[PDB]
RNA sequence: AGACGGACCAGAGCGAAAGCAUUUGCCAAGAAUGUUUUCAUUAAUCAAGAACGAAAGUCGGAGGUUCGAAGACGAUCAGAUACCGUCGUAGUUCCGACCAUAAACGAUGCCGACCGGCGAUGCGGCGGCGUUAUUCCCAUGACCCGCCGGGCAGCUUCCGGGAAACCAAAGUCUUUGGGUUCCGGGGGGAGUAUGGUUGCAAAGCUGAAACUUAAAGGAAUUGACGGAAGGGCACCACCAGG
């Protein structure tokens, strides 16, 4: 069981806030995975990519530690991405899960041509970069399926996204940086401004504020 | 020296609202400009803009609301022929709902659009989104 | 991989400037390298002072001092232990010490 | 050839004194006597050491006051020093010395209150690069 | 985001800026919306109604929160002409 | 930086023509040169006597005798 | 925010300002702090306005006032000056006060001892406590600060033009900020003076 | 060193050039 | 008698760059500023071609203090046809013609716009309290306080970029197009061989191929090392001594 240490995880334990989306609506910070297995149970599938062994040189000899990738998402609209190194590579797996949940983000969609049945691939081409790799995602009708290299296959899959083509530049055959730029690509999806949008909001009431009451120790 | 005016003065756009700017002055103040910016007002991206007179070039000024991402020209001033704006507009754009390409040709300064209902084509200008 | 800025040496919009000679390396070296200092020492240092004091024929004998203008070289400075090494980022200080 | 105290026997001489301020006085040998009867230490010789601190240590307390010793006798009077308050200082003499720029301001703030205004000068300000 | 049925997706709806119509992202740390209170017109005494101010971390790190804040002030029939 | 007008063709089309031949692999193929002098005429096997049988050693790390012919 | 209603400067706490400097700024000036002063004499000290200093600082107390609960509300001062006042502003409304020594991590790092995660953020100084500041943006958190005329301006929303180098002006200005939230939301009256001094938010060296 | 790799081979060059002009 | 023009000499000025320092006089050019003068698109960049081009070097005269490639000696060294010391030729100096190279570096093409602040410095113009000026009050700098232009630079930042170091430009670049010029395509062979061209010679410009090879290289990190520097330490180190 948990105890949570702070505000918010009191309330997510309590039946107070109803799901996800608030939480993202007011960009507050999550600081414990209890949330996320809370919400999203059961419904959420990971795999590792890649244990990477790095090593140190010191007056004796070599001291190795190993690295580790992981990837998780539930097929839904949501992903994420974890990273952590250490010595015994269970315990390296077992933390960068945490991370992965944690740094997990919501992911959009859209059609193509004609708007029937429900979004299958993106709205809009995008692009990111981490250090000497650049990636860039385009949409594509309903059926082509995915089309790429096995990594961001695998990690696109995971936000749900069905049908995709891709490009990319750069040094690929570094697996921690063609990972995280394409996270970067699909982070920046609710960031990009379109017609679609251009109303005005209509604020609410900021969990924190509306719920004051419980936390004050009643 | 300034071989085109219309390319500086979209940079002088896109740099500020960038930023986030409210308002932009931009000096040429010439007639195609003109076109080319109350087709953008029409379709909504920006607000109005007052153009200031002298015995001269002119000068200019909007206001921008800057709900744009990029603004963006072509030059050399290509020729069209109508078969091929499929292959112009796919990759120019970000997508097949939204964004303009804007072209000059006989009737007048129009978007893509309008030219097809119309049928004809024309010359390249540039484009927005 | 530059180590410095200004290269060393303070030209900054010339293109050329005349040479010195090291006061002990002797060799030739421009005058915007070629730490510069300068002497104000007395002549008697110190230790004599009371002695010609009291064995002068005036009143007491203002006692005149020495000026002297010094060129030295990068590498003859460092061996004379003037200046030293640093570290990157006290490298950026153009301030001498009191 | 070297007599430096080590943080067990720093720290439990501050917890006692903390504690116990007036079981101990400025006298060792009785000093030495309660710590025994109040903690329980596994060997005579820790047993001194502290002791000879915390001696050393009340000499400190008896003026001036330390880091991490937090005493009540110095804590009110601290809130007595804290808590006391003047009969009048911002009232100061019923003139104000005031210079014409404020005056200007104060006019356009609509004021004609009780003031002076006896200042002119030239400028020396900044000093010698 | 509408389908051909006038159905509604895109499971919810990014708050934007009021400051530079810019959008507010999940994990943008340094955005705020910010109240501030209404009086009775006659003895201070708020009563019950604030509003709502959003700000985006681009503004809030160059330096220009503000004059932003307070232009807004200045329109909404509060913070009156400083003049 | 480039060149970029619309009759400007000549220029770039020259461009590319004088600079390709500093890609090793059309030079090899587009000049004679590795070709007269290739012991096969642009072809793929050929027959031939043998005159001798020898055996040639290795590089460094390994050691060994390759069992070659002179032919 | 003061509109035009019955909260305005009136003829008692102009004498106040006047009489602790609280309109003379320094000799060097940002841009950002440019349109808050009326004129440089002929020595470079400037001339700050006392109609924005009063209608700004109704606005920082609008702000606070939203909060119901005022312990989620923090106060900071490192430096010796502000230290008594920000005790009794603390206990004048029921905040949490932070004197002297803001250690890092204190609103990160769950974990920690004096973690705290609060709602609002006021301070004396940006160029001395800058650390706070700095974290209130790894944590989303509305920022009011006491700043003068040379002032690096970041991170911070509701700025209170003040001088805040000398003790008289700056437990002076907590001493207003104190009233008018009460004022605002409380058994204050607004108009007959209130009972305590401007004196007990001074810094008294240690003189006897 | 580049500097002297450069003056060995004129060294030679002048020797091919004399060599040659005896034909 | 012949060379050289100290300190003042500065992250100061000028020039297309190379480069420019005693006084005075003469000769002809030039940038920036100021302008309610004038002509009216006359322009930007540029194959071929043309001027200038440190030091060394070559050619013919005059001159030859100082320094000093070659060269001879004395020392150190296992050896030194080097580092050191003493002598000392070409040259270093001026007049007139050749050559056309350099880490000739901001290792960063030219033109034009846009993009954040701060305090200074140098030229010109505009203003203002005041002090001196001088000889009775003015126009000269000097400061004091600001402004404006176009300059050599500088400090600071989540502007933004970038492999990073770092940079208000190396920015406005997968949201890719302002105008135009020259040039690069794994490492060596090789700026070699040959052909043509200039030059008095030295050399310069243009410029290969067979063959060989799986790595050469850039920026930053952790150790180790150091006849590199700053603190300490030990009789399995030293001093003084048994
Ligand atoms: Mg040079
Ligand atoms: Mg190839
Ligand atoms: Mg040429
Ligand atoms: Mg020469
Ligand atoms: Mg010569
Ligand atoms: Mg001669
Ligand atoms: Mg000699
Ligand atoms: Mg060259
Ligand atoms: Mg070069
Ligand atoms: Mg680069
Ligand atoms: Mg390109
Ligand atoms: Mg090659
Ligand atoms: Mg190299």
């Amino acid at each position: 069981e948990w105890l949570p240490v702070t505000k918010l995880g009191r309330l997510v334990k309590d039946v107070k806030i109803k799901s996800l989306e608030e939480i993202y609506l007011f960009s507050l910070p999550i600081k414990e995975s209890e949330i996320i297995d809370f919400f999203l149970g059961a419904a959420l599938k990971d795999e590792v990519l890649k244990i990477m062994p790095v090593q140190k040189q010191t007056r004796a000899a070599q001291r190795t530690r190993f690295k580790a990738f992981v990837a998780i998402g539930d097929y839904n609209g949501h992903v994420g991405l974890g990273v952590k190194c250490s010595k015994e590579v269970a315990t390296a797996i077992r933390g960068a899960i945490i991370l992965a949940k944690l740094s997990i983000v919501p992911v959009r969609r859209g059609y193509w041509g004609n708007k029937i049945g429900k979004p299958h691939t993106v709205p809009c081409k995008v692009t990111g970069r981490c250090g000497s790799v650049l990636v860039r995602l385009i949409p594509a009708p309903r059926g082509t399926g995915i089309v790429s290299a096995p990594v961001p296959k695998k990690l696109l899959l995971m936000a749900g996204i069905d049908d995709c083509y891709t490009s990319a530049w750069g040094c690929t055959a570094t697996l921690g940086n063609f990972a995280k730029a394409t996270f970067d690509a699909i982070s920046k999806t609710y960031s990009y401004l379109t017609p679609d949008l251009w109303k005005e909001t209509v604020f609410t009431k900021s969990p924190y504020q509306e719920f004051t009451d419980h936390l004050v120790k009643t | 020296v300034r071989m085109n005016v219309l390319a500086d003065a979209l940079k002088s756009i896109n740099n500020a609202e960038k930023r986030g700017k409210r308002q932009v002055l931009i000096r040429p103040c010439s007639k195609v400009i003109v076109r080319f910016l109350t087709v953008m007002m029409k379709h909504g991206y920006i607000g109005e803009f007052e153009i200031i007179d002298d015995h001269r070039a002119g000068k200019i000024v909007v206001n921008l609301t800057g709900r744009l991402n990029k603004c963006g020209v072509i030059s050399p001033r290509f020729d069209v022929q109508l078969k091929d704006l499929e292959k112009w507009q796919n990759n120019l754009l970000p997508s097949r709902q939204f964004g303009f390409i804007v072209l000059t040709t006989s009737a007048g300064i129009m978007d893509h659009e309008e030219a097809r209902r119309k049928h004809t084509g024309g010359k390249i200008l540039g484009f927005f989104f | 991989t530059k180590k410095r800025r200004n290269n060393g040496r303070a030209k900054k919009g010339r293109g050329h400037v005349q040479p010195i000679r090291c006061t002990n390396c002797a060799r030739c070296v421009p005058k915007d390298k070629a730490i510069k200092k300068f002497v104000i020492r007395n002549i008697v240092e110190a230790a004599a002072v009371r002695d010609i004091s009291e064995a002068s024929v005036f009143d007491a004998y203002v006692l005149p001092k020495l000026y002297v203008k010094l060129h030295y070289c990068v590498s003859c400075a460092i061996h004379s232990k003037v200046v030293r090494n640093r570290s990157r980022e006290a490298r950026k200080d153009r301030t001498p010490p009191p | 050839m070297g007599r430096v105290r080590t943080k067990t026997v720093k720290k439990a001489a501050r917890v006692i004194i903390e504690k116990y301020y007036t079981r101990l006085g400025n006298d060792f040998h009785t000093n030495k006597r309660v710590c025994e009867e109040i903690a329980i230490i596994p060997s005579k010789k820790l047993r001194n050491k502290i002791a000879g601190y915390v001696t050393h240590l009340m000499k400190r307390i008896q003026r001036g006051p330390v880091r991490g010793i937090s005493i009540k006798l110095q804590e009110e009077e601290r809130e007595r020093r804290d808590n006391y308050v003047p009969e009048v200082s911002a009232l100061d003499q019923e003139i104000i010395e005031v210079d014409p720029d404020t005056k200007e301001m104060l006019k356009l703030l609509d004021f004609g209150s009780l003031s002076n205004l006896q200042v002119t000068q030239p400028t020396v300000g900044m000093n010698f690069k | 985001m509408q389908n051909d049925a006038g159905e509604f997706v895109d499971l919810y709806v990014p708050r934007k800026c009021s400051a530079s119509n810019r959008i507010i992202g999940a994990k943008d740390h340094a955005s705020i919306p910010m109240n501030v209170a209404e009086v009775d017109k006659v003895t201070g005494r708020f009563n019950g109604q604030f509003k709502t101010y959003a700000i985006c971390g681009a503004i809030r790190r160059m330096g220009e929160s503000d004059d932003s804040i307070l232009r807004l002030a200045k329109a909404h029939g509060i913070v009156s002409q400083n003049f | 930086g480039k060149c970029r007008g619309l009759r400007t063709a000549r220029k770039l089309r020259s461009h590319r023509r004088d600079q390709k031949w500093h890609d090793k692999q059309y030079k090899k193929a587009h000049l004679g040169t590795a070709l007269k002098a290739n012991p096969f005429g642009g072809a793929s096997h050929a027959k031939g006597i043998v005159l001798e049988k020898v055996g040639v050693e290795a590089k460094q790390p390994n050691s060994a005798i390759r069992k070659c012919v002179r032919v | 925010s003061g509109a035009l209603d019955v909260l305005q400067m009136k003829e008692e706490d102009v004498l106040k300002f006047l009489a602790a400097g609280t309109h003379l700024g320094g000799t060097n000036l940002d841009f950002q702090m440019e349109q808050y002063i009326y004129k440089r004499k002929s020595d470079g000290i400037y001339i700050i306005n006392l109609k924005r200093t009063w209608e700004k600082l109704l606005l920082a107390a609008r702000a606070i006032v939203a909060i119901e609960n005022p312990a989620d509300v923090s106060v900071i001062s490192s430096r010796n000056t502000g230290q008594r006042a920000v005790l009794k502003f603390a206990a004048a409304t029921g905040a949490t006060p932070i004197a002297g020594r803001f250690t890092p991590g204190t609103f990160t790092n769950q974990i920690q001892a004096a973690f705290r995660e609060p709602r609002l953020l006021v301070v004396t100084d940006p160029r001395a406590d800058h650390q706070p500041l700095t974290e209130a943006s790894y944590v989303n958190l509305p920022t009011i600060a006491l700043c003068n005329t040379d002032s690096p301006l970041r991170y911070v929303d509701i700025a209170i033009p003040c001088n805040n180098k000398g003790a008289h002006s700056v437990g002076l200005m907590w001493w207003m900020l104190a009233r008018e939230v009460l004022r605002m939301r409380g058994t204050i009256s607004r108009e007959h003076p209130w009972e305590v001094m401007p004196d007990l938010y001074f810094y008294r060296d240690p003189e006897e | 060193r580049a500097k002297w790799r450069k003056k060995r081979m004129r060294r030679l060059k002048r020797k091919r050039r004399k060599m040659r002009q005896r034909s």
